[PDB]
């Protein structure tokens, strides 16, 4: 199991965060994303909610880390769009790194998404679909 | 339904998204007067971004402001949640309207070579009161003039009325070039971006590397490509209007010493920087088109979409 009610998935034309609430809702918009090969701006920006939350200074270092070299290192794997202003802004950050370490980026990243891919996940017709 | 691939290839911001939003103008879904809503919230980001854009060249360039309050309203500008707004403030029109019109603000914008900030930051702090109106609805050229990323590979077909051409829209910079192996596959026709503005500019991507000379080196490297020998390839050399500006004191000949014509005109320049285009080709039975165009004007478009249309199809019918 695990399926959206048509008026549920409709609730998701609201917001992108009515989208991003629904379990469903993510799982459809990044398989979306990947079919436009940017669902690499989704993956960060999941990662940086986690990152937000994170308490010892251990896992607030190692996980700095991961993510740099994932999304922001060039040439990175997941290199995500953004200005070498704000890539270095981090870099720095990094040795000590706190809570709002990438949240410049993240931001960023949200409204690169909100303007962009989402307008376009609700014009698909696997979307459209789903309110019926 | 025969149907033909169009790739737009360009580095950031050369104009590739504004070429597929004047396609839905002139050949597509069409921008009703309810559509247009939609933006709204954009611009109003637009807005906000260039500011928070010229308030660290402030810093970063050590310009003073004339007013000393006006660095109060810069921190208020400074500390907006972009994403947030939704509704434009009074004080915040306050804050925008006072910082726009402060001269040392105004010392910072002409310096824009020297830092990131959209080409359509005058366009809309001069419409400022036109934009805050409680009741605003944006225009058509409004919503060309919208800066909006593109990420990644979006396809864009369009039936006009022999044939359904389908454009591809891609990411410009360098982090998004590696996605652009997932489109190369059955191109008809490539359609090549260039900023003619761009000659005095540097990269978003790295520090102290003249635009240009990015695209340059990116167009010869598309040429070479051997999967593109039977492609047509059409380049674009696009924001001419912003060339006429920008001619008339930034002086071509101190980035590229080659340019022997003549300073401050906008024409011998861009002849020149096709020049430069075509000669980065090495296939000598290859010849490419190409134009000069702005892309937020639709009726200038049309005497070029209209008129590549017929060169595509000479080319990839008869
Ligand atoms: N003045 C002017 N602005 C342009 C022109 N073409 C594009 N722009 C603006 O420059 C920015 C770049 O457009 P965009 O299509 O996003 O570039 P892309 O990133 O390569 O797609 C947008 O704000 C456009 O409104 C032009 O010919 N003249
Ligand atoms: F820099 Al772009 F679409 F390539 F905004
Ligand atoms: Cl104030
Ligand atoms: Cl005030
Ligand atoms: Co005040
Ligand atoms: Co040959």
């Amino acid at each position: 199991f695990g399926s959206p009610s048509p008026e549920e998935a409709q609730l998701w034309s609201e917001a992108f965060d009515e989208l991003l609430a629904s379990k469903y809702g993510l799982a459809a918009f990044r398989a979306f994303l990947k079919s436009e090969f940017c669902e690499e701006n989704i993956e960060f920006w999941l990662a940086c909610e986690d990152f937000k939350k994170t308490k010892s200074p251990q896992k607030l270092s190692s996980k700095a880390r991961k993510i740099y070299t994932d999304f922001i290192e060039k040439e990175a794997p997941k290199e995500i769009n953004i200005d070498f202003q704000t890539k270095t802004l981090i870099a720095q950050n990094i040795q000590e790194a706190t809570s709002g370490c990438f949240t410049t980026a993240q931001k960023r990243v949200y409204s690169l998404m909100e303007n962009n891919s989402y307008p376009r996940f609700l014009e698909s017709e696997f979307y459209q679909d789903l309110c019926k | 339904r025969r149907e033909l691939k169009l790739l737009l290839l360009g580095t950031g911001e050369s104009g590739k998204s504004t070429f597929i939003k004047q396609m839905r103008i002139i050949h597509g879904s069409g921008y009703s007067d309810e559509d247009k809503r939609g933006f709204t919230k954009l611009v109003y980001q637009n807005i906000f971004t260039a500011m928070q854009a010229m308030i660290r060249a402030m810093d970063t360039l050590k310009i003073p402001y004339k007013y000393e309050h006006n660095k109060a309203h810069a921190q208020l500008v400074r500390e907006v949640d972009v994403e947030k707004v939704s509704a434009f403030d009074v004080p915040d029109y306050a804050a925008i309207k006072s910082l726009w019109n402060d001269p040392g603000i105004q010392e910072c914008y002409d310096r824009r070579r020297e830092y990131q900030l959209s080409d359509s930051t005058k366009y809309y702090l001069n419409d400022l009161d036109r934009v805050a109106d409680p009741s605003y609805l944006p225009t058509q050229q409004d919503v060309l003039r919208v800066c909006v990323p593109t990420t990644g590979i979006i396809e864009y077909p369009f039936d006009l009325q022999s044939v359904i051409f389908r454009m591809v829209d891609v990411g410009g910079q360098r982090s998004e070039r590696r996605k652009w192996i997932h489109c190369f596959e059955n191109v008809t026709s490539i359609m090549f971006l260039v900023a003619l503005s761009e000659y005095d500019q540097v990269l978003v991507e790295s520090d102290n590397e003249n635009r240009m000379e990015e695209s340059k080196a990116l167009f010869r490297t598309i040429i070479t490509y051997p999967w593109f020998q039977n492609s047509s390839v059409i380049l674009f050399l696009n924001k001419k209007d912003l060339l006429e500006e920008k001619i008339m004191y930034s002086h071509l000949v101190d980035y590229f010493p080659e340019y022997d014509g003549p300073q401050r005109d906008a024409q011998a320049a861009r002849e020149f920087i096709l020049k430069m285009f075509v000669d980065l080709n090495p296939d000598s039975d290859k010849i490419i088109y190409s134009h000069f165009t702005c892309a937020t004007d639709t009726e200038n478009i049309r005497f070029v979409f209209a008129a590549v249309k017929d060169t595509i199809l000479q080319l990839n019918l008869k």
